[PDB]
DNA sequence: AGCAATAAAGTTTCCTTCCTCCTTGCCGATAACGAGATCAACTTGTTTGCGGCG
DNA sequence: CGCCGCAAACAAGTTGTAGAGCTTATCGGCAAGGAGGAAGGAAACTTTATTGCT
């Protein structure tokens, strides 16, 4: 690209070009981790763009190196894109790195493992703190179609369970009971049949009628109760 | 997948001759079997000549195979499947009988289905000098060019020819082909 | 199979030839394999892994 | 007879000179064209043979071809060409799950076919 | 439900437009905790 | 179905890497040439303002410079999908059809006759289908519904997912980057890398280890594409569509 | 193991397999080819629609049975349209000609 | 520990024991293969072995 | 609760109420047939020998 | 029995409200180490097509 | 023309048999915010129960 100035573009871009190898080699140990670590090309694109941003705003009177002004934005960009891929918060991972340091450090202190009260004391915050963190951090993503072990008898897509299923007779008898509500209340005062119909039938408004009559719904309460007492006059399981 | 019967008869023109598979030794498929449930290509006759029994087509059941096995025919044509001309399908006449049923196939059936199953099922099971007449009978050599050799006997001057033993009646007993200019005793 | 060395010859690979092709193989316990072999026209060739 | 549903062309005047094509369709055109339609503009023919595995794909329908083997290639060479299958095989009906063009449902199938004729 | 035949055709872009309802713009699906979209 | 808008076009693979292309197969050009265009390796002529040079004429970027400083204006030569797009856009069918059918008559030697027929019916197809060849390209995509690539939780809060999602995401990231980059008019090399990575992401969505080598998760196992929803036994046809699990049954 | 009615899939709503998970049995193409050989349309039609996928179908048939009614109505499998949607996702104007 | 625990838990070779009968265990322990890593596969490998 | 009427009613139904039975693999079309029930007190099917 | 009153009790709404936390974005300060590979695959195999390849 | 090489691509069926992880190591401070959050409470509002009058 370019600027309004031209020699401040060609010097700009010559510098840009010259320390692409820096982008490389500093990246070239930020390897084995998450599979874009395998890619490395994302890294290069990112590095170039962060470079331009640093470049745009080099501060020269400070007398720092421009490589040293660069490294800041370089790293920050790299970390940004990794932070983009992960979808879990940050202080999470602070705590995770911290337990890692501490637990290794103190397992060296002791020379053996797994005496969690040591975690409690060393991280003198609370037990429930790390106890919850253990959930929060250490439990990660898995995939759906992986084979079920002793070659390909079935997958994980066979062995699945659900709770929100359909069931045919509950809606059936629900409608039976709806018409039984009608069967009870068609004999009863003009409004209450209607309030309970149009509230329970087509899923409309209740006190919308309390505003229409303007009786305070004392009588509404009473008649609601009596209709209950009348539909404790039938027998139906699904209890 | 595609194949069915479309039509009752296609009224189509002729097809193939069945003639027996006796070669090497004795019969290995009766001509009767190769008639059973065929349809004739044509009106067909008897060695006492001019005795028709199909008006171009019949169900060729064992009455007829017997009626023929009385006599000495050795070749008959059939409205083969291949000469059936029906566009997108076939006629039943060209097919004839459903074996498992035992009568003329009705219209409406699938075929190559049956073919594929019938052929695939067993196949699993299924990997698992001189010429010297034995018996008397007339000799029949066809499409020959040959010569009396200097000794006086016959030697073939066209690779076409092959020896037969025909019985005294006229049906073949045996058939064995003889090399070009091979030495004969007869 | 062991590590070490191994000899063999395929028989009419380009079956137009119907010709033998001898070749040798090397298999370290750890590290890279290696293959020496001939061609239809009696010339040596090599390939790693 | 299922191995043989194609023949290559000798002459021309109806279509391309030697383009591979149904024998049956050749018979149709000449059962239509070489008739009093015309003495001859249409063409004569060699006769072809084809092994089964590539005969099977080499078909009007793409679907049955697309079912089992090299479906993608089929799919392209059809979809480029604005092709369309007409629901006449078995598989064509079982996949959509309609009644078979045969057997018991033969009769309703011919009913639906005269409906295809009758609107 | 009842239909006659199949036909394949090419996917013109405007058909993508007509089939669509809206444009997606970002990688995520959900929150990690609120098991929500 | 949803959709996605792209910055720039890309092209389809089944139209290309498969047996006979139908893309360059049309043009009368090889495979490798068009790869090295769309791998962004070498320029090629669009349309010589000077007929000094030729259409379809490949330009390594270095000898490109010779012509570049020699004329500058009077040629058009690019590298990528837009270029091929405009080629595909430009050419007429009709004339090529007539001329092929004409000069067919001259020397209908075998392989020549074959190739002529080949093209001619390609052409005829493009006509009579009503299609437009332009639509080989891809500048806009569909989205499929979640229920076909879902994400659901487990007993202990854990999850399970469909890999497709992952592949959508990379695409999106790259494209958004490219926009951000384009807003700055940045030096072009970055753009080049950006789009090669783009199209690589694209076809890897479609069919992973066909052109370039396949993407995996941490396990060292592929991120399963679309195609294998449809293929082998595992595909819908032979698993799930023809042979069927059944109720009111037993053993 | 036996099974009348129970759980299903979710992606495609058809039944499962395994006595542990109250499994339905499988019906292969081989069994189709046989049925074709006899030529019984309504049978295989049914087991492909109602006892496998067509949900409206399974529902209303169960309704009719308990009502004493031994009759049928068909629909279309969902898995078909799933295939359609995969196709169009692959960048294609797959579609259908209405009658 | 990750390497140790995995192939004591992740390898094909590491298997439940077959607790049905004495023979089951002793013999299943004397059981030999050419499979897994550094070995072979069903479909590729043929008759010769 | 499995009352005696339950079994009586089953007997009412299943007469003339035929079924389909299947061995695997289906080579030819007789690999399946169409039989008529008879109830028996076990967990295991009896079958006419010849088939 | 039908109808209301007073009093009491529990509310849902619901709305603010100010504590507290939590999350989205940015920019920074010494100087220089190296162009990856990294832990894999074992070569099925016969048939068929097409690009070269003469 | 007739190699030659290369590359693609199918590889029985249906039961069951149990369970899944991770080489990982991935600023760091500030701000400003905007959501949320809880508090304890006010307050429509609603709901109960106990005595009055047709
Ligand atoms: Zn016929």
């Amino acid at each position: 690209n370019s600027l309004y100035t031209a020699e401040g573009v060609m010097d700009k871009h010559s510098l840009w070009q010259r320390y692409v190898p820096l982008v490389r080699h500093e990246a070239l140990r930020l390897q084995v981790r998450l599979p874009a670590s395998v890619e490395l090309d994302d890294l290069l694109q990112a590095g170039g763009i962060g470079l331009l941003n640093a470049v745009e705003r080099y501060d020269a009177l400070q007398g720092t190196a421009f490589t040293t002004y660069a490294v800041q934005r370089i790293r920050g960009a790299m970390l940004d894109e990794l932070r983009s891929r992960d979808w879990v918060p940050r202080s999470v991972r602070r705590n995770a790195r911290e337990v890692a340091q501490a637990i290794g450090q103190l397992e060296q202190e002791l020379g053996r493992n797994a005496t969690e009260t040591e975690v409690a004391e060393r991280l003198g915050i609370d037990i429930a703190d790390y106890r919850q963190m253990l959930l929060d951090t250490n439990n990660s993503q898995l995939f759906s179609y992986d084979e079920w072990r002793e070659e390909h008898g079935d997958s994980i897509e066979l062995v699945t369970d659900d709770h929100q299923r359909e069931n045919p007779l509950q809606q059936l008898l629900d409608s039976n009971l709806r018409q039984r509500v009608m069967e009870a209340i068609e004999t009863l005062p003009e409004r209450e049949k209607l309030v309970l119909t149009l509230y329970y039938q087509e899923e409309l408004n209740l006190k919308e009628i309390g505003a229409v009559l303007e009786v305070g719904e004392s009588r509404v309460s009473q008649l609601h109760s009596q209709a209950i007492k009348r539909l404790r006059t039938k027998l139906g399981k699904l209890l | 997948q595609d194949l069915v019967v479309t039509e009752d008869d296609c009224g189509t023109h002729e097809g193939i001759m069945m003639t027996p598979v006796i070669e090497g030794g004795d019969v290995k498929e009766p001509l009767r079997d190769r008639v059973l449930g065929r349809v004739t290509a044509e009106d067909v006759l008897k060695p006492g000549t001019a005795d028709i029994l199909v008006p171009r087509n019949t169900l060729l059941h064992e009455q007829w195979c017997d009626l023929l096995e009385e006599n000495s025919v050795d070749a008959v044509k059939v409205r083969s499947v291949v000469s059936c001309d029906t566009d997108f399908g076939v006629c039943a006449h060209c097919y004839g009988r459903d074996l498992a049923r035992g009568h003329i196939i009705n219209k409406g059936e699938a075929i190559g289905v049956i073919a594929a199953q019938s052929i695939g099922e067993p196949g699993t099971q299924l990997t698992m000098s001189s010429i010297q007449v034995k018996n008397k009978g007339s000799i029949k050599l066809s499409n020959v060019k040959s010569v009396v050799n200097s000794s006086g006997k016959l030697v073939i001057t066209s690779r076409n020819t092959e020896l037969k033993l025909i019985d005294e009646f006229g049906r073949t007993k045996e058939s064995y082909k003889v090399p070009y200019g091979a030495v004969l005793a007869k | 199979r062991s590590p070490g060395v191994f000899f063999d010859s395929d028989k009419g690979k380009t079956h137009s030839s119907g010709k033998v092709l001898y070749n040798a193989r090397i298999i370290p316990y750890r590290g890279s394999w290696l293959d020496f072999e001939f061609d239809p026209k009696d010339n040596l060739f090599v390939r790693i892994d | 007879r299922q191995m043989l549903r194609k023949a290559t062309i000798v002459n021309a005047g109806s279509s391309d000179f030697l383009e591979g094509e149904q024998v049956e369709y050749s018979r149709v055109k000449i059962a239509n064209r070489e008739l009093e339609a015309n003495g001859k503009v249409g063409a004569t023919y060699s006769r072809d043979l084809l092994g089964i595995t590539k005969a099977s794909l080499a078909t009007e329908s793409f679907i049955s071809a697309a079912s089992f083997q090299e479906t993608t290639r089929v799919l392209t060479e059809a979809a480029v060409a604005g092709k369309r299958d007409e629901l006449r095989g078995l598989k064509e009906n079982v996949i959509v799950g309609r009644l078979i063009p045969a057997g018991t449902g033969y009769a309703y199938h011919q009913d639906r076919m005269r409906r295809r004729a009758a609107g | 439900e009842e239909f006659d035949a199949i036909k394949i055709a090419l996917a013109s872009p405007d058909m993508i437009r007509s089939w669509s309802f809206g444009e997606v713009k970002k990688p995520e699906t959900i929150n990690y905790r609120t098991f929500k979209p | 179905m949803g959709h996605i808008e792209l910055a720039s076009p890309t092209a389809h693979i089944w139209f290309l890497k498969s047996l006979p292309s139908r893309i360059g197969l049309l043009l009368d050009m090889p495979l490798r040439d068009i790869e090295r265009v769309l791998y962004f390796e070498s320029y090629v002529v669009i349309e010589g303002g000077m007929t000094n040079l030729e259409r379809q004429q490949i330009l390594t970027e270095e000898q490109y410079l010779d012509a570049l400083e020699e004329f500058g204006d009077e040629f058009d030569a690019k590298m990528g999908a837009e270029a091929i797009q405009a080629l595909l856009k430009s050419m007429d069918l009709e004339q090529e059809c007539e001329q092929l059918r004409e000069e067919l008559n001259e020397t209908n030697s075998e392989t020549k006759r074959k190739k002529l027929t080949k093209r001619i019916k390609l052409l005829e197809a493009f006509v009579q289908s009503g299609n437009k060849p332009e639509w080989m390209i891809l500048t806009v995509l569909p989205v499929l519904p979640p229920d076909l690539r879902p994400l659901v939780p487990l007993d202990g809060g854990r999850f399970a997912t469909s890999d497709l999602n992952d592949l959508y995401r990379r695409v999106i990231n790259r494209n958004n980057r490219l926009k951000r980059l384009l807003d700055l008019a940045a030096p072009d090399i970055i753009v080049r890398n950006e789009k090669r990575m783009l199209q690589e992401a694209v076809d890897a969505l479609l069919d992973n280890g066909r052109r370039g080598r396949a993407i995996t998760g941490s396990n060292k196992r592929p991120l399963k594409s679309l195609a294998d929803m449809i293929k082998g036994k595992q595909g819908r046809f032979r698993q799930n569509l023809l042979g069927k699990r059944v109720d009111y049954s037993g053993r | 193991h036996a099974r009348s009615t129970g759980s299903y899939s979710l992606v495609t709503q058809q039944p499962l397999g395994g006595k542990a998970q109250f499994g339905g049995q499988r019906f292969g193409e081989m069994e189709v080819w046989a049925l074709e050989a006899y030529g019984a349309a309504y049978t295989l039609q049914e087991m492909l629609t109602v006892k496998s996928d067509d949900v409206n179908g399974r529902t209303k048939m169960y309704k009719n049975i308990v009502d004493g009614n031994h009759q049928m109505e068909p629909g279309m499998p969902e898995s078909f349209n799933v295939l359609l949607k995969e196709i169009r996702s692959l960048g294609i104007n797959i579609e259908l000609e209405d009658e | 520990s990750a390497a140790v625990k995995e192939f004591f838990g992740s390898s094909q070779l590491s298997q439940f024991m077959d607790q049905n009968n004495p023979l089951s265990e002793i013999t299943h322990k004397r059981r030999i293969s050419a499979l897994g890593p550094g070995g072979l596969t069903r479909e590729r490998a043929g008759f010769e072995v | 609760r499995e009352e005696a009427v339950v079994w009586d009613i089953l007997d009412e139904v299943i007469r003339e109420h035929p079924v389909l039975l299947n061995r695997a693999p289906t080579l030819h079309r007789l690999g399946i047939q169409a039989f008529e029930p008879v109830l028996i007190e076990g967990k295991a099917i009896q079958l006419h020998p010849l088939v």
